[PDB]
RNA sequence: AAAAAUGUGAUCUUGCUUGUAAAUACAAUUUUGAGAGGUUAAUAAAUUACAAGUAGUGCUAUUUUUGUAUUUAGGUUAGCUAUUUAGCUUUACGU
RNA sequence: CUAGUCUGGCACGGUGAAGAGACAUGAGAGGUGUAGAAUAAGUGGGAGGCCCGGGCCGCCGGUGAAUACCACUACUCUGAUC
């Protein structure tokens, strides 16, 4: 369990290669890891902190009947009270597609009333639970949520991915992300000596090319 | 060193480790020659990527 | 143990040296050198009894086995170097090789050249025994 | 517990052309495993051929000693 | 068995993997008829239930209507063959 | 209990070739449960960006996560050794 040391860690503003496409680009922290199985009780999962968080692009599900309702319009996503919840009932599992469409929902004054039922853990490790430290209340923080905190989870292709880097915000604001993602990394890291194997470059799509 | 190298690369730290105290002596020396050998690794690493 | 050559044009060949004393009977199959063998057989291990081992029942039978252990392998043919006791005591083989030529004919095994190859002295050292000779 | 007498290749045994017949017969030799040689384990061995079935139409009484 | 949907953060009962059952004929019979083996057990085979992990899902888990009533009952699981008329397999496609 | 003697280990005390066994590196082939016009190749992908106003497959009908622009990966052979 030791990778480390940040002597040479540096000249990442070589991104002419990978980035010469209109829009902006996610550069991606992946693993290849060893000494794994699958199925059973091994299980590699945790929640990684970032301060300042690039640009993450997810889909945010808002719900209320309050000026929350009122206010979330101005962001032109398709926002509807209690017709979106009929919309998705138990159907859209039935066909093969996937009926879960957004990865984060809401928790705020107007669910307040409706959220303190049995329902208690679920997708929490995979990362779609809404609370009010992370900012889910969305009247205003709904445009701050495209800013959102990051977390990782496994499955059976056996590998590891998660966004720590965009090369809009300089690199200065993504060489803290970098040292707090392998801070926590190693902190989180039963018995594995040296899961690290090679920590991967990537950006949005393309081919292949090495470089560490 | 170079067979200590050699153990880097086949990673048994533990063997390693009571290799290098056995070759020079106490333990804060064998855990100082075993961080220097896994830095000049990394550095070794860093040049044979580029 | 099997044959890569053609069947009907050359049958494989090889050479049986087959002792055969009053009390001891070999079924010795070797190559056409004599240097790597094939099979060999004693009298011991058919029957249980050191007083007859040289007996034609076992032979036959121990003929039998050593062709059919031959057809085995695959040789079809066989020379025939009839040792015999030899040396300055005898000149004459035992009674079983009578029926061991016979079984290892009637088992299907083809005949090639006869001959003997029994060590045969000229003239040698002073023969084992004494002046007045075997009293009984 | 093996069979000793299964990696054997057989080799075809020739004669030279002053006589009739080219082939004799064929001899089981061990393949060329490692430091040892076949060719080398195959240095001197010596063969009995008769007259009659090294040559065709002659006497039979006669033989000789081949040396391979 | 298919359809309102308040819900339990909107939201279904898991083709997978791991631990448990307690089900899953005997005989004929290739050594062996008998009492175990090495059935069976242990405990990574599988269909059903429980819990975990998560491939399967936001765990746990909820409600209205329809399938009412033509309640039905009979029957096809229709063949192959022949130009047509028609002939005509208890279903062989090793038999 | 020892001179004396025997044996084993450590440094003095290296090299070239063949044979057997193990480890690692640079590369090229490399992926067909159901199903889909197609080795689903792979996950966060991305509805689009490349090149010279125009070029590609899409999104998806159908599979339990689908092609361009970023990584060598669970893993099967060829494979040259400072």
């Amino acid at each position: 369990s030791r990778d480390t040391l940040y002597e040479a860690v540096r000249e990442v503003l070589h991104g002419n290669q990978r980035k010469r496409r209109k829009f902006l680009e996610t550069v991606e922290l992946q693993i290849s890891l060893k000494n794994y199985d699958p199925q059973k009780d091994k299980r590699f999962s945790g929640t990684v902190r970032l301060k300042s968080t690039p640009r993450p692009k997810f889909s945010v599900c808002v719900l209320g009947d309050q000026q929350h309702c009122d206010e979330a319009k101005a962001v032109d996503i398709p926002h509807m009270d209690i017709e979106a919840l009929k919309k998705l009932n138990k159907n859209k599992k039935l066909v093969k597609k996937l009926a879960k469409k957004y990865d984060a929902f809401l928790a705020s004054e107007s669910l307040i009333k409706q959220i303190p039922r049995i329902l208690g853990p679920g997708l929490n490790k995979a990362g779609k639970f809404p609370s009010l430290l992370t900012h889910n209340e969305n009247m205003v923080a709904k445009v701050d949520e495209v800013k959102s905190t990051i977390k990782f989870q496994m499955k059976k292709v056996l590998c590891l991915a998660v966004a720590v880097g965009h090369v809009k915000m300089t690199d200065d604001e993504l060489v803290y992300n970098i040292h707090l993602a392998v801070n926590f990394l190693v902190s989180l890291l039963k018995k594995n000596w040296q899961n690290v194997r090679a920590l991967y470059i990537k950006s949005t799509m393309g081919k292949p090319q090495r470089l560490y | 060193e170079r067979r200590a190298m050699e153990l880097l690369k086949v990673s048994k730290d533990k063997r390693a480790l009571k290799f290098i105290k056995k070759r020079v002596g106490t333990h804060i020396r064998a855990k100082r020659k075993r961080e220097e050998l896994s830095s000049v690794l990394a550095a070794m690493r860093k040049a044979a990527a580029k | 143990s099997l044959g890569p050559q053609v069947a009907e044009g050359e049958n494989v060949f090889g050479v049986c040296h087959i002792f055969a004393s009053f009390n001891d009977t070999f079924v010795h199959v070797t190559d056409l050198s004599g240097k790597e063998t094939i099979c060999r057989v004693t009298g011991g291990m058919k029957v249980k009894a050191d007083r007859d081992e040289s007996s034609p029942y076992a032979a036959m039978l121990a003929a039998q086995d050593v062709a059919q252990r031959c057809k085995e392998l695959g040789i079809t043919a066989l020379h025939i170097k009839l040792r015999a006791t030899g040396g300055n005591r005898t000149k004459t083989p035992g009674p079983g090789a009578q029926s061991a030529l016979r079984a290892l004919a009637r088992s299907g095994m083809k005949i090639g050249r006869i001959e003997d190859v029994t060590p045969i002295p000229s003239d040698s050292t002073r023969r084992k025994g004494g002046r007045r000779g075997r009293r009984l | 517990v093996v069979d000793p007498f299964s990696k054997k290749d057989w080799y075809d045994v020739k004669a030279p052309a002053m006589f009739n017949i080219r082939n004799i017969g064929k001899t089981l030799v061990t393949r060329t495993q490692g430091t040892k040689i076949a060719s080398d384990g195959l240095k001197g061995r010596v063969f009995e051929v008769s007259l009659a079935d090294l040559q065709n139409d002659e006497v039979a009484f006669r033989k000789f000693k081949l040396i391979t």
